[PDB]
């Protein structure tokens, strides 16, 4: 609706930053709303849902199980494991990690992830075999969200990330019950209250990931809608800003106020 | 206040789950979940979530003692002087004493310290964060730091990112 491209074209001048927009109608795929779709930003958390679809793939195939224990150590650990370093006696199942990846973004648990499918190239060659050409991921937790100006590691595009969200979570790419599992992790997302979610009314779906990274980067990708049913799929990304993190989180909910007002 | 580096230091081991609520403030924290019996209290946006700390215990019991304090960005490191030379210096077997006096009194904050044991102190394992003159951040992530880990308070290993 304009009344949003209205709002993202606002955010941009107040966070002196670009933002990438998209809206995607879920079944049908074709794109309602965008604002620089083809420019290139970085993933930031917003990989760890592409990652762990990569995860469940091999699970559909037999080659993993989501009840496999994973025993690591103290120097697998880098920044930001709120649920990994808790469990370094015990372990934890491929099942935990991609939860720990996605609801709450664990950075440990996403490269422990990372290293049962081959690492970011096997994530990449993924994405590439399913059709999307254009999304990369190049490096591991924490360098990966660098966003060095004009680096490409790491990036999407507002429309790539959108249609290959579209294809994991209602194409044939993954069985049934992984589509279910992965959209139940994404339901079940812990960290992006103030985000999408703080403009989601009553009774509405959302299932969704977020994502921060240096140079004021900050990202959400999102499967929601009215009547507790996804019907539409939003990405938004924003890169360079000096703006606070508060700042930058209430450009991006307002953004998604004027999706659900005009929806 | 939400939870914050002096309520983190506040909190002992051995204090009970009510001490740590009343220390941190209810309201800030939670448990169940991805969490278990721990109680993770929130402070500050930061990355992609909050400051925080999680408190372990040492069962599910209403009379169940801090076992493990672990925290991320709530602390600070006082002065920060760690640097890849001196990195290199730290070996495996060290004392705690000696990897501080090699990296710097104030380049570390404790990242997680549990006592498998508690109250004994056999087998306590404690992982520092350590960072150079720039490398910490208390909203995104760290640009020079280290993770060095004890048990028994002998290194037993090191990890860097982004040292010079």
């Amino acid at each position: 609706h304009p009344e949003t491209l209205v709002k993202v074209k606002d955010a941009e001048d107040q966070l002196g930053a670009r933002v990438g927009y998209i809206e995607l109608d879920l079944n049908s795929g074709k794109i309602l709303e965008s604002f620089r779709p083809e420019e290139r930003f970085p993933m930031m958390s917003t990989f760890k849902v592409l990652l762990c679809g990569a995860v469940l793939s091999r699970v559909d195939a037999g080659q993993e199980q989501l009840g496999r224990r994973i025993h690591y150590s103290q120097n697998d650990l880098v920044e930001y494991s709120p649920v990994t370093e808790k469990h370094l006696t015990d372990g934890m199942t491929v099942r935990e990690l991609c939860s720990a990846a996605i609801t709450m973004s664990d950075n440990t648990a996403a490269n422990l992830l990372l290293t049962t499918i081959g690492g970011p190239k096997e994530l990449t060659a993924f994405l590439h075999n399913m059709g999307d050409h254009v999304t990369r991921l190049d490096r591991w937790e924490p360098e990966l969200n660098e966003a060095i100006p004009n680096d490409e590691r790491d990036t999407t595009m507002p429309a790539a990330m959108a249609t290959t969200l579209r294809k994991l979570l209602t194409g044939e790419l993954l069985t049934l019950a992984s589509r279910q599992q992965l959209i139940d992790w994404m339901e079940a997302d812990k960290v992006a209250g103030p985000l999408l979610r703080s403009a989601l009314p009553a009774g509405w779906f959302i299932a969704d990931k977020s994502g921060a990274g240096e140079r004021g980067s900050r990202g959400i990708i999102a499967a929601l809608g009215p009547d507790g049913k996804p019907s539409r799929i939003v990405v938004i990304y924003t890169t360079g800003s000096q703006a606070t993190m508060d700042e930058r989180n209430r450009q991006i909910a307002e953004i998604g106020a004027s999706l659900i007002k005009h929806w | 206040g939400v939870m914050t580096g002096a309520k983190f230091t506040q909190i002992q081991f051995g204090m009970t789950r009510q001490q740590v609520l009343d220390i941190a403030g209810a309201e800030n924290c939670e448990t169940g979940g991805s969490f278990g019996d721990s109680i993770h209290c929130r402070g500050h946006a930061a990355g992609d979530y909050y400051a925080y700390a999680t408190f372990g215990f040492t069962s599910a019991a209403a009379d169940a003692k801090v076992d493990s304090k672990s925290q991320w960005k709530l602390l600070a490191p006082s002065a920060p002087t760690l640097t890849l030379a001196k990195f290199n210096q730290v070996t495996v077997g060290m004392t705690r004493a000696q990897v501080l006096a090699t990296v710097g009194q104030g380049s570390c904050t404790t990242w997680s310290e549990y006592y498998p044991a508690y109250p004994s102190t056999a087998g306590v394992t404690l992982s520092l964060s350590c960072f150079d003159v720039d490398g910490y951040s208390s909203t995104g992530f760290y640009r020079g730091s280290a993770h060095l880990w004890f048990t028994d308070g002998v290194l037993q290993g090191k990890r860097q990112w982004d040292l010079v």
